[PDB]
């Protein structure tokens, strides 16, 4: 009947399963140095957030800049650690790194959608497109109610109603 | 010595330097002189240059180091790229860089760290003419330091 100790958080993604990597300790929430940091040091994150298996690794601060005290740095880890806990690291409060270069992660759960028709990647009158494990697809046409023609709309923000095209 | 010359007098001969002078003021010497110069007693002097490689296997490759302020000092890593490493390379005379590394993986640092930031079109003479954040002020760690590799 325990809160546990430490949570684990992706923030600045757009979803919940990508977002620069964000610590819980103590009371303040903290950020992790991008150096000694892989997809193999990203499984762990991956799965303790119930997302699956990491597809990208990102450093030098590309996915956000984080503002908290750095908490751990220099973590190597096997890849099959229950939790980033179990994972080696230099020691708590060791920052040597800096709010410059942050270390982010990708999931394989984590979505986006958008609309394509031509010659303009985002158009609010095109196809539809599903990004899953970094690959883009479709949705079929069948079976579609007008209402979640609505939610597509309002999704990506073209309009507060849309109506299907068939053609 | 270069065979272009203007005949000048040579005002004076003879210095002699003691150990760490600030000017060559502070060295003492033989007393002014008017006399005409002949053409050999002329003194032409090649300072070393003003940008090192160093701790390299290769000795034209390795971190860059460059004299600033009297002392020698690195580049960091921030926004380095290839073309950077095109103009320090072209220094030196060596053959264009073949790649570029980072984060200080070829050696570690030293020195205190001047440059920052660097931006070279690729056509730039030298780093100095560069634009880039200047006179130290870029705290960034010595494991930033930077280094490139370039044709012999
Ligand atoms: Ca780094
Ligand atoms: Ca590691
Ligand atoms: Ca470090
Ligand atoms: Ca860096
Ligand atoms: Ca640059």
């Amino acid at each position: 009947a325990c809160i546990e100790s430490g949570q684990l958080r992706l923030v600045n993604g757009g979803g919940r399963c990508a977002g620069r990597v964000e610590i819980y300790h103590e009371g303040s929430w903290g950020t992790i140095c991008d150096d000694s940091w892989d997809l193999s040091d990203a499984h762990v994150v991956c799965r303790q957030l119930g997302c699956g298996e990491a597809i990208n690794a990102t450093g030098s601060a590309h996915f956000g800049e984080g503002t908290g005290p750095i908490w751990l740095d220099e973590m190597k880890c096997n890849g099959k650690e229950s939790r980033i806990w179990q994972c080696h690291s230099h020691g708590w409060g060791q920052q040597n790194c800096r709010h410059k270069e942050d270390a982010g992660v990708i999931c394989s759960e984590f979505m986006s959608l958008r609309l394509t028709s031509e010659a303009s990647r985002e158009a609010c009158a095109g196809r539809l497109e599903v990004f899953y494990n970094g690959a883009w697809g479709t949705v079929g046409k069948s079976s579609m109610s007008e209402t979640t023609v609505g939610v597509v709309c309002r999704q990506l923000g073209c309009a507060d109603k849309g109506k299907i095209n068939p053609a | 010595s270069l065979d272009k010359a203007m005949s000048i007098p040579m005002w004076v001969d003879n210095v002699q330097c003691p150990k760490g002078p600030d000017t060559l003021w502070q060295c003492p010497s033989s007393p002014w002189e008017k006399r005409l110069a002949s053409p050999s007693e002329e003194t032409w002097i090649t300072c070393d240059n003003k940008i090192r490689l160093q701790e390299g296997p290769t000795s034209c490759s390795g971190r860059v180091e460059i004299w600033h302020g009297g002392s020698w000092g690195t580049v960091c890593d921030d926004s380095w790229d290839l073309d950077d490493a095109q103009v320090v390379c072209q220094q030196l005379g060596c053959g264009p860089a073949l790649k570029a590394f980072k984060e200080a993986e070829f050696g570690q640092g030293t020195g205190p760290i001047w440059l920052n930031e660097v931006k070279c079109k690729g056509n730039e003479s030298s780093l100095w003419d560069c634009p880039a954040r200047r006179w130290g002020h870029s705290e960034c760690g010595h494991k930033e330091d930077a280094a490139v590799n370039c044709t012999d």
